[PDB]
């Protein structure tokens, strides 16, 4: 798959993921401060048989922003595509929803480009 | 959201 | 949490989820045709200690659109908020990314409102 | 076109738009408080020759949240589709960007359904 | 404002905009093929009194993808923030809605970074 | 996307 | 954003 | 959408 391992966004965050043979993604997302309190569980799914002709491999994952240190009462999902080669990347769009505020103004949208080397 | 963990510096 | 169980969107799809004590979501998403080939694995996360004062409980999940019948080389993530009470709902926004086409025009966005009763 | 006139979202906001023969949209968006300070300029575009076979008519508009009373240093764009008939609707998704905060966490996403009758 | 003039995305498209004293944006969007049939009207709004302390200037615009050559029965809105300085940029997120297909799967989401120099 | 599983009728 | 004009009650 | 004007090469 080429997905298993460590990936870096352009803001200093990291995640570390294992891609299972079945389509499972499991790992840890680490925000840019990089300490214990910056580590969060992630889980998701990916296409374990992508088109050989196509551009990439579809995938998505979720982080709920609670760990044993802190709780930001929110969750982010990243939806995107892994592209292999010499400059491998995971191109994503993300949705960050807050649990605390009313739903219709609760969700931020953005994008992240993950690489195998740091920015 | 500037203080949310996702965007922390 | 109030999340564990079966939920219906307004288009005829279903999902069935278990919310673990740790923040895990695991289950099955079933598209509106409702047959074997319509069932897909889902995984995600939720806030297992939401604010008691706030509006809801943040959560997200992913489905990769491959099962043992078919493969649509794509993945959808839903990001949203569970709201309890007599008319419980999960309010979501979603991102559907295709793996096959170039990333910059690869992602659809939409919304789903899930209820405990069918539309 | 069927677009010219007054439309109501499900939250109590109104807008009033004129659809020009050329594709122009011009009007006023009025937030749910409904007073002078709640009125903002809107401008946008629409497909002035939609497919006769298709579902609807593509359109979009912008409001910058400044008027002569107040300034929220932000702008919302709605992108969507007008559907005619007895229950005419404009189905939209929107992006609200703040000017003041750093761009990568600056944009909220949501949806609005506009009807010719109030909720 | 610093907005009036020509801007280039990272894919080869151009737009040319005038920012009016009142908050109006008017101009032309030119897709990457760069010929007559690639030119489309744009209109939008911007914050004509941004915070002096803040990061940027909120703005948005719409293109309906019809000109006198062709009609793609769709509209894109860009919502974003102008940031001045030596490396001025307009950071945006966009929503592309098709008029022809049913609304719930009709809208693509993406992002564009516009600069004063070409990529 | 009209034929994608997510939107199937 | 709860106090933004777009969402005001 | 690969053939849409917005993404044309």
């Amino acid at each position: 798959a080429g997905i298993t391992g460590t990936w870096y966004n352009q803001l200093g965050s990291t995640f570390i993921v294992t891609a299972g043979a079945d389509g499972a993604l499991t790992g840890t997302y680490v925000t840019a401060r990089g300490n214990a309190e910056s580590r969060y569980v992630l889980t998701g799914r990916y296409d374990s048989a992508p088109a050989t002709d196509g551009s990439g491999t579809a995938l998505g994952w979720t982080v709920a922003w609670k760990n044993n240190y802190r709780n930001a009462h929110s969750a982010t999902t990243w939806s995107g595509q892994y592209v292999g080669g010499a400059e491998a990347r995971i191109n994503t769009q993300w949705l960050l929803t807050s649990g605390t505020t009313e739903h219709w103004y609760s969700t931020l949208v953005g994008h992240d480009t993950f690489t195998k080397v740091k920015p | 959201a500037w203080s949310h963990p996702q965007f922390e510096k």
